[PDB]
């Protein structure tokens, strides 16, 4: 718009899900100059919504796609392209160079942060209106990381959650408040959460909600709620027995609000949730051991009630199909009474599970929320690992 | 809850063809795929491949690409292993198991197994023989009586000392093959108050030959 954005609405009644975006990137990339990506996401400008994702600097088909299972390198770069077109060599815009990103638009223009570096000496640089403004060098010296999906801004201020430290144990997570590229302040993570990675965040009624990842001990997901106005936050867990991280222990009868739920240590998968009282919906893979299938569950009050079991659901990716990372996003500039909630599901094709090929790319699926009850379909990446041989 | 009951054991002469069925219940067939595994006696457990009960597409393992063929009666929730041209080293037991995740890395809930005795041999029905003791007080105030089930093919044989009733102190021994047939036996120990007083009976059923015998161990001494 030509004015900062204020999250003035609340979420709309989430009664079912309608497909919003489909990539088909790996299927088309078997015969088009498509980029190998991973860690995908979706963010909207006032003007348009786009698929964002971390490039690997090669095409699926090019011989340099070999060994793209490695997450970080100097060939990675946050890139961006039209809603539902593949991430083609000829239509991707490079947003900045790095192997961890987050990107959001504040009403006036957008902030993109790409983190780069060796693991022991990494730096974040905060791009604003496509020029580097601020940079933040490492603080704990072992892999500074961030969101992996869009951030949310209220009146110029965008909280961005960063973790620096070990994924196996206590790490230094700090919440930074930027406004227009400059750091307005930062505080350290406070609350009952025990470890923070890859926070999926959305914003309503002047407040920001982030479902993150507990990599050390959590199988239930930790939640940070940030007051963008007062520049404070808190962190608790999702009480619900409906465990949503992956791999996970099987779901209990009663769960744990102020602590990690035991069972699968040193692992996770980025994930999201829509926490709105009765209108709460959660999403987990269907498999407890692997990233196969992805499903949405209405679990009224899952944040707060520690025996909330699901009342309505929706199958998104079939359990005989692969999934991966998920994250929240909304089109904050779309017309209406409220926020249409939406999310995305990375579809990881490649190594390690499908190691007949040596690349790891992924596809993207997006859905937004309908007040209706629309019927459901499953949405497969779709490629046959056998035509690339 | 999940129960995958399979076909009964099968005897088939070399080079033949067998369709081993596996019927699912408890879960929604279509959202979990079938994992098939070979537990060959002196070797261990082998993954054979997996089928997607939603698309119908099988994966096969190297050692299995060729005669093994996965197929599904979706409509009855049944996976079947069909093996063609039964090369003898297909004497083993085949388990179907529900692959938890996509591709079937986790097999949670397994089926009871089906045993393929690939064999040129002929069905011989058994000789059930009551073995009453040459008295011999088998420990203080106890007597052990026996039942030799000789000369049958193929395995199995169901043995029950009196219709399932003598349950404690029974030792049915594994059968052993002497080239063409097996020899199996069981023992049961009772107190002297109970025998020759009640009627201990060997209730032996050879299901391949439609044979059911009840040899009464009569006191003969
Ligand atoms: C047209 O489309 C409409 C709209 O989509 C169709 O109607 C919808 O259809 C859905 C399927 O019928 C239905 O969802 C179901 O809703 C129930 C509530 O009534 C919900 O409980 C179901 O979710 C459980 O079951 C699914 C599989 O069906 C599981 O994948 C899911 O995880 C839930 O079960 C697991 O978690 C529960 C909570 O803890 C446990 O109670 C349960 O034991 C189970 O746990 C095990 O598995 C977990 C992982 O899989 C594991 O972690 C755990 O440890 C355990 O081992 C399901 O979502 C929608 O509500 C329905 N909506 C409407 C409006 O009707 C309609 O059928 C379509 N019509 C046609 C003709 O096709
Ligand atoms: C690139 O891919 C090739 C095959 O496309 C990989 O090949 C293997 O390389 C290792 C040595 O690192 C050998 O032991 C294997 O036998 C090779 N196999 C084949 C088919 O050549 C290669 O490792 C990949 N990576 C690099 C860095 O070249
Ligand atoms: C945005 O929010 C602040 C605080 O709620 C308010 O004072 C300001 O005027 C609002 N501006 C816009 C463009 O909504
Ligand atoms: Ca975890």
């Amino acid at each position: 718009i030509r004015d900062f954005n204020n999250l003035t609405k609340g979420l709309c009644t989430i009664n079912s899900w309608h497909i919003y975006g489909k990539d088909n990137a790996v299927r088309i990339g078997e015969d088009s100059d498509v980029l190998v990506t991973r860690e995908p996401y979706v963010s909207c400008d006032p003007d348009e919504c786009r698929f964002y994702a971390l490039s690997q600097g090669t095409t699926i088909r090019g011989k340099h796609s070999n060994g793209t299972i490695h997450d970080r390198s100097q060939y990675r770069a946050l890139i961006s392209w039209p809603l539902s077109s593949p991430p083609t060599v000829y239509n991707s815009r490079v947003e900045c160079i790095g192997w961890s990103s987050t990107s959001c638009h504040d009403g006036k223009t957008r902030m993109s942060i790409c983190i780069s570096g060796p693991n022991n000496n990494a730096s974040a640089v905060i791009w604003y209106n496509r020029r580097p403004v601020t940079e933040i060098n490492t603080w704990a010296r072992n892999i500074l990381r961030t969101q992996e999906s869009e951030c949310v801004c209220h009146n110029g201020v965008c909280p961005v959650v960063f973790t620096d430290g070990s994924a196996t144990g206590p790490a230094e997570t700090r919440i930074y408040y930027f406004k227009e590229g400059k750091i307005l302040k930062w505080e350290p993570l406070a609350g009952t959460a025990k470890h923070i990675e890859e926070c999926s965040c959305y914003g309503e009624r002047a407040e920001i909600t982030c479902t993150c990842r507990d990599n050390w001990q959590g199988s239930n997901r930790p939640v940070i709620r940030i007051d963008p106005v007062a520049m404070t936050h808190t962190s608790q867990y999702i009480c619900s027995p409906v465990l949503t991280d992956n791999p996970r222990p099987d779901d209990p009868t009663v769960g744990k609000c102020n602590d990690p739920y035991p069972g699968n240590n040193n692992n996770g998968v980025k994930g999201f949730s829509y926490l709105d009282g009765v209108n709460t919906w959660l999403g987990r893979t269907i498999s407890i051991a692997s990233r196969s299938g992805y499903e949405m569950l209405k679990v009224p009050n899952a944040l707060t009630d520690d025996k909330s079991k699901p009342t309505q659901g929706q199958t998104i990716v079939l359990n005989t199909d692969w999934s991966g990372y998920s994250g929240s996003f909304m089109d904050y500039w779309a017309e209406g009474e409220c926020y249409r909630a939406c999310f995305y599901v990375e579809l990881i094709r490649g190594r390690p599970k499908e190691d007949k090929v040596w690349w790891t790319s992924n596809s993207i699926v997006s859905m937004c929320s309908s007040t209706e009850f629309l019927g459901q379909w499953d949405w497969p990446d779709g490629a046959k690992i056998e035509y690339f041989l | 809850q999940i129960q995958l009951v399979q076909s009964g054991p099968e005897l088939k002469k070399p080079g033949e063809t067998v369709k081993i069925s596996c019927k699912a219940s408890g879960y929604t067939f279509t959202n979990y795929g079938m994992n098939w595994v070979k537990q060959a006696p002196g070797k261990g457990l082998e993954w054979m491949g997996w089928i997607n009960t939603n698309t119908g597409e099988p994966t096969y393992g190297e050692e299995f690409k060729g005669r093994f063929a996965f197929s599904l009666e979706t409509s009855a929730s049944t996976a079947n292993l069909q093996i063609n041209n039964l090369k003898n080293e297909d004497k083993a037991t085949f388990f179907c198991a529900r692959g938890e995740d996509n591709f079937g890395s986790l097999s949670d809930y397994w089926g009871q197994g089906t045993t393929l005795t690939v064999s040129s041999a002929k069905t011989t029905a058994p000789s059930v023989y009551p073995l009453a003791p040459v008295c011999g007080d088998t420990t203080g105030s106890s007597v052990t009586l026996g039942c030799l089930v000789k000369g049958y093919f193929p395995e199995p044989v169901t043995l029950t000392w009196n219709s399932g009733s003598l349950s404690s102190g029974v030792h049915t021994f594994p059968a052993v093959l002497q080239s063409d047939l097996y020899t199996l036996s069981s023992s049961v120990t009772v107190t002297s108050s109970t025998w020759p007083s009640q009627s201990i009976t060997c209730n032996v059923a050879h299901p391949a030959s439609s044979t059911k015998v009840d040899k009464k161990i009569e006191p003969r001494g």
